[PDB]
């Protein structure tokens, strides 16, 4: 695990405040994953997993977003 | 057959549906998406309600428009 | 849904597949070889010359029966 | 104002979205005067209603 | 007739290049003048290579000379002129009737090519750009291929020395 | 006439890249542009010399190599222009 | 080659009459005089783009240049090897490269392959 | 040379023309469509039958509006600059190894790095005619493309000669009759996948045509036919790199349909970079391609020249 | 005002076809440039390119049809940065004092043919703000404006029928069959 | 794989090669024939030219 | 956007409008939530978390957006602090500040 730069306070979280590792197993995962891109390849494919979903769209105008009873739209006079 | 085979056989299901092949392009011509689904009503002016709830919310519920327009 | 990918795919498959295989056709109606001589190295084009040099046609093959009966 | 790509002096104008609203809220009631904030900051709506 | 066809667009290429005050006047010009002269000098050797590396290196050249265009004397006026262009018009056309009625055998160049070289030649049945680039890589002269890259090193240490990094950027009016 | 017929052109051209080469331009890069003009036409003489001789075309790649080396110069020298003058003009420049 | 010239000439005449039937049956409406000026973000210029531009890789193009004729020297050797001394050859292209990355490390150390500014 | 072959070589490159070009406007409309379900929604669907002749209603639109005039322009520099962007565009697949002696291409690859160097040769010269400050950023954003890439691209592809020992293109078909190169070359898979944008000017590299950090980068003074020249000069570009990363990497045989397929999935790479990735800035560019990929490709170079000379005493 | 016919009366009623010109015009040179103009008007209508304009909060609403629920890509219609690559501005938004000429300039510097939506009821005609000192009554006194939408936040399902009500307009556009009749 | 793709490549052009070897001494034969009988004739026609 | 469309429709669901909901009211709420909205939102926020890893499976590890982000715009404390900065602008600065804590 990665040590802490500053030690956090109760109910408080610190963002990018983790040391980088000196050690060599966390200097060849780190160099592995930049000559050969490795967040790059994982990047790819959560896209290409995304691909394979089914889409969001809605055929307008045979099909029409879903509203509420109480939508605003145009004044009518009763 | 785990690859989708049985998506083959309800396309077929949905071609025979739409009234043959010619029916069938000319639906798809008109509405953009080719499905099926129960019909629910039929408004005085003649279009069409259709409500299947297997698809997403949204499309469960769609109008096929009167014929002659 | 991901399948309407595919048309609109095949049609750069198919047309750029057109380039290549018309002239495997296109040789074959004038040429009669559906492949024409390559010029890439020096003795292939000096042999194209004697082929040229022999008939008017260089994809036309002379065979044995121009050697006369001895 | 860029020697080259990189920038020497950034100086921002503003006021082309300008619409007079707090001159505009002095003219209304506060019921009126609601629906302004809405308008003031464009991508957070519930909040600026809850600070008004 | 198509080396008579390039001797006539350089010449004329030549007078538009003396009479240009613009330098992307200038740079079109020389363009022009590099593409007709590549296809020129393809002609007199057996093989292609030495146009196509002309080629890279004079547009591997004036790629900078367009940011130094851009960076001092970006702002100079187009002058047109209708005696230029009425003067290589008519020597074009000049010439392209002269090349039309003249004997091409003549007129062609004594240098020979990968096909005008007879066939007893065992040397031109090899790999067209072997035996030509060989002495580069052989023993007389590869000690001036040592002494090239030893110049093209130094040539870059003078090049960081004469362009100081740390002085700033280069424009007009620095 | 042999003189005449065959490589008498380069020479022509070569002459007009020199009066290029010096006439009076406003700016250095004109110049420096001209002598790009003078090494095609130096490549194109030194090229039909290396093709009367079969396998010796290997010498034509060093004389690009010393001419980009010479443009080079010419580039560092202009911007070594901007180190002490604002401006490229030749007149801007001292006379003595 | 010269039939590459020819379907060279063929493409740029196709290319131009493409333009040319772009350029006829576009729709000819009146020039205004404020839909010609430049675009500058919709609002009026103050420079013409015409004004000199600032540059901070002046030593990196030079490099470049220089790096693109020492490419010219590296493009025979290809076909050298199989006719040539094996020694000879093998001496001169690793001290090539060898050189050339002497060069490209001392200018990385230096720090002359970062922008001035 | 017999006169039919002039003929047919004519036909040939008058055919690969027009099949590039209609593949370039089905290209467009592949990168709409897959470009699209990169993210959740569809592509073009409405017009047509299911969106084939979308293409067809970008390209009557783009033939019909009004030609810009512009002020402050060189409007004789300005118009002459997209022709000769589409015409080496496709000047460049004449290069394209046919089994049949479509054209004999013994220098290929010089022939591939002159079109190269060609293509930003327009780009800048239609950054700086169109007289706006954007065009001319854009231009200049190309020029430092081109210098950062230029030299990368060429050591790189001599590292593929040397497995050959030609120039020709077609000479890769003999090398990979037993296996593709993608299995020796994966490092530079990954580098000459990443030249290869930054020859095209497409996402991650993608300065010369900005449209956030500027406004179209080049192309914002070009409407209604400089710009779809200038679209179809660099989707044709698009092609021409997939079809070279399928005849290095992959099999050079173009008399299977497989080879085409192939051509299809590496553009479906291209479009699938755009769609992920962010863009670079030209700083971090050239710090890229002048200190790791110039590094890579000398080093790399000297392990093939180091196993030529062993595998040549072998033989 | 007349209503939708009832079922009997539109089977009664025959199909209307693509063609807003009709099937025949009673002459050769008038069928063909109208179906030249049927043509053309399929290839304008078809992938319409909006601006990227954006004033206001009308504009987080632009961004729902890019959103994958209403998806404006599937129309043709597509955005670009330039106004030289656009056929559309969707003037959306407050337009005050000093985007009238910002407005105008922008609007003079794309091409023709040009049409104008005006989202949003700032844009209308000055909306919750019409009554201040800064804000330009409507975009109509500086632009022409072909289609209005009309809500203040549209729904992206009203934004798009002012673009399908656009595309209809261009549908119905003609210029060929004027030339004939000019 | 690609040591093993060199062998059959430099056995394929090997082969090419040998064919190219015993192909081209008849070829040359024909050659020296034509060209004597060429010089022959541009002999005797600059006689029958320059007279 | 797919779910900002999402949450537009549930602010078009308790108020009536997709963005301008005009509901916090002086005194309270204008209308009680229609029933049936807590399984929706529900829903929502079980899978946005899974939105979000997907998210920042894409943008957060790669390297051109560390290049395009990191060391970028540096902004000092005291200059946050004497410039009068507010939010997340303080928060990124190291400085711990966040209004629906220390006045809520
Ligand atoms: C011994 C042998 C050698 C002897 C050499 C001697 C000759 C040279 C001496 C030069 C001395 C000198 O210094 O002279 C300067 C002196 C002054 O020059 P200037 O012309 O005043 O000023 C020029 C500007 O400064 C120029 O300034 P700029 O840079 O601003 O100008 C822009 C420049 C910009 O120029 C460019 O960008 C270059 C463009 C080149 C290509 C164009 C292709 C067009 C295709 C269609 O434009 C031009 O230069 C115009 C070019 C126009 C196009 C030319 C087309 C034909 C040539 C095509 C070449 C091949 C390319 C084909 C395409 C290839 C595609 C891949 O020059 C002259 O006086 C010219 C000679 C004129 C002699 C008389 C001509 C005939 C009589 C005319 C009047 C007739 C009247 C008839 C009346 C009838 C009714 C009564
Ligand atoms: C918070 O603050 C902010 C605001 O405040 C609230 C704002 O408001 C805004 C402003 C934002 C908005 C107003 C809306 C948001 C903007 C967006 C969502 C834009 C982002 C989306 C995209 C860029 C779209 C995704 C990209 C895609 C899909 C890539 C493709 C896009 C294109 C445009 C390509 C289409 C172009 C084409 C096809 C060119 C046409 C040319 C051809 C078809 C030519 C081809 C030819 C042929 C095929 C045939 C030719 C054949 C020939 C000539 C020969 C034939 C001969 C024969 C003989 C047959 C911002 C940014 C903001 O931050
Ligand atoms: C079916 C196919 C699916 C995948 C398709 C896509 C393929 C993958 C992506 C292709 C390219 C995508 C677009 C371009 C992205 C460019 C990213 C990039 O370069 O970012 C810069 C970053 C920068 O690195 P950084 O992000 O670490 O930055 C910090 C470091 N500084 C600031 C100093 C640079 O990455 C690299 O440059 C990584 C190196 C790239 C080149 C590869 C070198 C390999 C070296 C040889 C390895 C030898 C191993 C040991 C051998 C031992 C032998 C004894
Ligand atoms: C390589 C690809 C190049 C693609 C673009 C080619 C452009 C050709 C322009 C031909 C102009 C001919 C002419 O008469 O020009 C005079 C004209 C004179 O301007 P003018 O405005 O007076 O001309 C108008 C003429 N009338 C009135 C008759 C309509 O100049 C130009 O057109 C400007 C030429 C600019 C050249 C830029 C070259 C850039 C080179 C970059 C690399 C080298 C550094
Ligand atoms: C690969 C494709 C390249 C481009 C080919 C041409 C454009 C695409 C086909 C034409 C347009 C779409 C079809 C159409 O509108 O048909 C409606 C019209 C008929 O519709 P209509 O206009 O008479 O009536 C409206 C429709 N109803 C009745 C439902 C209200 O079709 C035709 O006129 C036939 C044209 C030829 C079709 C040939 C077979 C095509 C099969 C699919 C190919 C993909
Ligand atoms: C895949 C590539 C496809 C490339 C071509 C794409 C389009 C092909 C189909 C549409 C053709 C449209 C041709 C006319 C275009 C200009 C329309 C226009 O405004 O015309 C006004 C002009 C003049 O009419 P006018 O009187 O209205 O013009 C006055 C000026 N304005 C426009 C400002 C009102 O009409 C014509 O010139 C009529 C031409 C008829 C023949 C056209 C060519 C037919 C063959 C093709
Ligand atoms: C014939 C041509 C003309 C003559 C030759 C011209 C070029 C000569 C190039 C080599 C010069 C060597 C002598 C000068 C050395 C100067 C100091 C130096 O460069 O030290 C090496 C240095 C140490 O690494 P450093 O980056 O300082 O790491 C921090 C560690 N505390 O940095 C390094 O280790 C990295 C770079 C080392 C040098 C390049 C690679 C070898
Ligand atoms: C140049 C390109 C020529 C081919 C494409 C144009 C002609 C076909 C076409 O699209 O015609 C228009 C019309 C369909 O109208 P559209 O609005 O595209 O359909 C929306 C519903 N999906 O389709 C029709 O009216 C069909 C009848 C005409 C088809 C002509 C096809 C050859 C031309
Ligand atoms: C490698 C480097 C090479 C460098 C050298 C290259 C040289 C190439 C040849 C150059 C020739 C130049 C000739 C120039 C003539 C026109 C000059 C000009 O400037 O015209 C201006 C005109 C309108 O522009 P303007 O109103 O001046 O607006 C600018 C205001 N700032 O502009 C226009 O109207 C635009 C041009 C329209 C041209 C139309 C021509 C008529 C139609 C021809 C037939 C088309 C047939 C198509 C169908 C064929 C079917 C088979
Ligand atoms: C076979 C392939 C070519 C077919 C061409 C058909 C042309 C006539 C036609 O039917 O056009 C269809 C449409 C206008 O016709 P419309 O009234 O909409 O429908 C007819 C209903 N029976 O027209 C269109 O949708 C576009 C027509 C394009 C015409 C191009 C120019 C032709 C001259
Ligand atoms: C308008 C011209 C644009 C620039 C074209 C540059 C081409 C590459 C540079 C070069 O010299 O290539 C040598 C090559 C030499 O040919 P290759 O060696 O490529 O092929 C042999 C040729 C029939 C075996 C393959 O020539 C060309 O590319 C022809 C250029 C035609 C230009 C026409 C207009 C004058
Ligand atoms: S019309 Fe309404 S939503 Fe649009 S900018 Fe004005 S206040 Fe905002």
């Amino acid at each position: 695990e990665p040590k802490d730069i500053v030690e956090v306070p109760k109910g408080y979280v610190y963002v990018n405040n983790k040391e980088l590792s000196m050690e060599f197993a966390d200097i060849t995962d780190r160099a592995a994953s930049t000559m050969f891109f490795g967040e790059l390849l994982r990047g790819f494919a959560v896209t290409l997993a995304h691909i394979f979903k089914e889409p969001a769209t809605i055929n307008y105008p045979f099909e029409k977003g879903p509203l509420s009873p109480r939508f605003r739209g145009e004044h009518a006079l009763r | 057959k785990f690859l989708g085979i049985n998506r083959l056989t309800k396309l077929f299901q949905m071609v025979r549906e739409a009234g043959g092949l010619k029916q069938a392009y000319l639906k798809l011509y008109r509405n953009d998406d080719l499905k099926i689904g129960t019909l629910v009503g039929i408004d005085k002016y003649g279009n069409k309600y259709f409500e299947n709830p297997y698809y997403f919310y949204g499309r469960n519920r769609w109008i096929e428009f009167a014929p002659h327009v | 849904m991901w399948f309407e990918i595919l048309p609109g795919a095949v049609i750069i498959t198919t047309l750029l597949s057109v380039p290549i295989y018309a002239m495997y056709g296109l040789d074959k109606l004038m040429i009669g070889n559906a492949f024409r001589r390559n010029m890439d190295e020096r003795f292939s084009r000096v042999m194209y010359q004697r082929d040229f040099r022999l008939t008017d046609n260089p994809y036309k093959m002379n065979g044995l029966e121009q050697i006369p009966d001895e | 104002e860029l020697d080259g790509e990189t920038v020497m002096r950034a100086d921002p104008h503003i006021g082309l979205l300008h619409r007079g609203t707090e001159k505009l809220i002095e003219y209304k009631t506060y019921t009126q005067a609601l629906p302004y904030f809405d308008r003031l900051d464009y991508v957070s709506m519930m909040c600026n209603e809850q600070c008004y | 007739m198509i080396q008579l066809m390039l001797y006539s667009l350089i010449i004329t290429t030549s007078i538009i290049f003396l009479n240009m005050i613009h330098p992307l006047a200038l740079g079109l010009t020389l363009l022009i003048q590099t593409i007709f002269v590549c296809l020129l000098t393809g002609l007199m050797t057996k093989s292609f290579w030495y146009s196509y590396i002309l080629f890279l290196i004079f547009l591997g050249g004036m790629l900078v000379l367009f940011i130094y265009v851009t960076s001092l004397a970006s702002n100079e006026m187009f002058n047109l002129s209708m005696k230029l262009t009425l003067f290589s018009s008519l020597i074009l056309i000049f010439m392209l009737i002269l090349s039309f009625i003249m004997d091409k055998t003549s007129s062609s160049l004594f240098l020979m090519n990968n096909d005008m070289q007879s066939i007893i030649n065992m040397n031109s049945y090899f790999m067209e750009n072997s035996l030509s680039l060989n002495k580069l890589y052989n023993f007389p002269t590869n000690f001036i291929t040592i002494l090239l890259m030893n110049y093209l090193l130094i040539t870059l240490i003078v090049i960081v020395k004469i362009t100081k990094l740390f002085k700033g950027p280069i424009r007009m009016m620095s | 006439m042999i003189m005449i017929l065959y490589w008498s052109l380069p020479m022509i051209l070569f002459i007009l890249g020199l009066f290029c080469f010096v006439s009076n331009r406003k700016h250095l890069l004109s110049m420096l542009l001209s002598l790009e003009f003078i090494v095609l036409m130096l490549f194109f003489m030194l090229f039909i010399y290396l093709n009367m001789l079969n396998y010796e075309s290997y010498f034509s790649m060093m004389f690009l190599t010393f001419s980009v080396c010479e443009g080079a110069l010419g580039l560092s020298i202009l911007v070594s222009m901007i180190r002490t003058h604002g401006n490229d003009y030749f007149q801007s420049f001292s006379i003595m | 080659m010269f039939s590459i010239i020819f379907i060279a000439l063929l493409i740029l005449l196709i290319t131009t009459i493409v333009m040319f039937l772009a350029s006829i049956l576009s729709k000819k409406a009146l020039i205004d005089r404020e839909k010609s000026s430049p675009f500058e973000c919709g609002f009026d210029p103050k420079s013409s783009s015409r004004l000199p531009f600032s540059l901070r890789f002046f030593l990196i193009t030079i490099i470049f240049l220089i790096f693109d004729v020492e490419i010219a020297l590296i493009l025979p050797m290809i076909i050298i090897m199989k006719y040539s001394n094996i020694m000879i050859w093998t001496i001169t292209s690793i001290i090539f490269i060898l050189i050339l990355l002497i060069g490209l490390y001392h200018e990385w150390n230096q720090g002359m392959l970062n922008w001035s500014n | 040379m017999f006169y039919m072959e002039f003929i047919l070589s004519l036909i040939g490159s008058l055919l690969l023309i027009i099949c590039v070009l209609v593949s370039v406007a089905f290209l467009t409309l592949l990168e709409r469509k897959v470009l699209g379900y990169i993210q959740i929604r569809k592509g073009p669907n409405k017009v047509g039958l299911m969106g084939i002749p979308q293409p067809f209603c970008d390209a009557i639109k783009l033939f019909t509006k009004e030609q810009t005039y512009p002020l402050l322009s060189n409007y004789l520099s300005y118009y002459i600059s997209p022709i000769f962007s589409l015409f080496l565009s496709l000047f460049v697949w004449m290069c394209m190894p046919f089994f049949v002696k479509l054209y004999s291409f013994n220098l290929g690859g010089l022939f591939f790095l002159c079109c190269t160097s060609l293509g930003v040769y327009t780009v800048m010269v239609a950054g700086w005619s169109s007289n706006s400050n954007y065009a001319l950023l854009g231009g200049l954003r190309a020029v430092a493309q081109t210098i950062s890439y230029e030299v990368s691209l060429a050591l790189i592809l001599l590292s593929f000669i040397f497995l050959i020992g030609s120039y020709n293109m077609i000479y890769f078909f003999f090398y990979q009759v037993y296996m593709w190169f993608l299995i020796i070359l994966f490092p530079m898979a990954l580098v000459w996948v990443s030249i290869s944008l930054a020859e095209t000017n497409r996402t991650p590299f993608d300065f010369a045509e900005g449209e956030s950090e500027l406004v179209s980068g080049f192309n914002v003074e070009y409407s209604s036919g400089g710009f779809a020249l200038i679209f179809m000069a660099e989707y044709a570009s698009i092609l021409f790199m997939s079809m070279l990363f399928c005849v290095i990497f992959l099999g050079c045989d173009v008399f299977n349909l497989l080879f085409y397929m192939k051509l299809t999935f590496i553009s479906f790479v291209f479009i699938w970079v755009r769609g992920t990735l962010p863009r670079f800035r030209y700083d971090k560019l050239m710090y890229l391609a002048w200190k790791c990929f110039l590094s890579f490709s000398l080093n790399y170079l000297l392990f093939f020249i180091g196993f030529k000379i062993l595998l040549f005493s072998l033989l | 005002q007349q209503t939708l016919p009832v079922a009997e009366v539109a089977q009664n009623l025959p199909k209307k076809g693509y063609s807003p010109f009709g099937t025949k015009q009673s002459s050769v040179a008038e069928w063909s440039l109208a179906r030249l103009d049927d043509l053309l008007n399929w290839g304008r209508k078809g992938s319409i390119w909006p601006l990227t304009f954006g004033l206001a909060c009308c504009a987080v609403e632009m961004m729902h049809i890019a959103a994958p629920r209403y998806d404006m890509d599937r129309y043709g219609v597509v955005f670009r940065a330039s106004p030289r690559q656009a056929d559309v501005i969707i003037v959306a938004g407050t337009l005050t004092n000093k985007m009238a000429p910002a407005l105008r300039k922008v609007y003079d510097q794309m091409p023709e043919p040009r049409w104008v939506i005006s989202m949003g009821s700032c844009a209308n005609g000055g909306g919750y703000y019409h009554y201040s000192y800064s804000v330009v009554r409507g975009c109509d006194r500086i632009i022409p404006v072909d289609i209005y939408v009309p809500g203040c936040p549209p729904t992206a399902e009203a934004l798009m029928y002012g673009v399908l009500q656009l595309q209809k307009k261009v549908k119905r556009m003609k210029t060929l069959q004027m030339w004939y009749r000019k | 794989i690609y040591y093993l793709t060199a062998k059959k490549v430099k056995r394929d052009e090997i082969e090419m090669r040998s064919a190219q070897n015993v192909i081209f001494p008849i070829l040359v034969a024909e050659r020296d024939r034509e060209f004597l009988r060429q010089l022959r004739r541009n002999r005797d026609e600059e006689a029958e030219l320059m007279k | 956007f797919e779910e900002r469309e999402k949450m537009m429709e549930f602010y078009e669901r308790v108020s009536g409008a997709r963005m301008h909901a005009a509901y916090i009211r002086p005194g309270g709420v204008s209308l009680d939530m229609p029933l049936g909205l807590m399984d929706d939102i529900y829903e929502f926020a079980s899978k946005f978390a899974e939105r979000l890893d997907e998210v920042e499976d894409v943008l957060t590890t790669n390297r051109i957006w560390v290049q395009r982000t990191e060391d970028i715009g540096i902004v000092t404390a005291e200059e946050a602090l004497n410039y009068g900065f507010s939010g997340v602008m303080l928060r990124g600065s190291g400085i711990k500040w966040d209004l629906r804590k220390q006045q809520p």
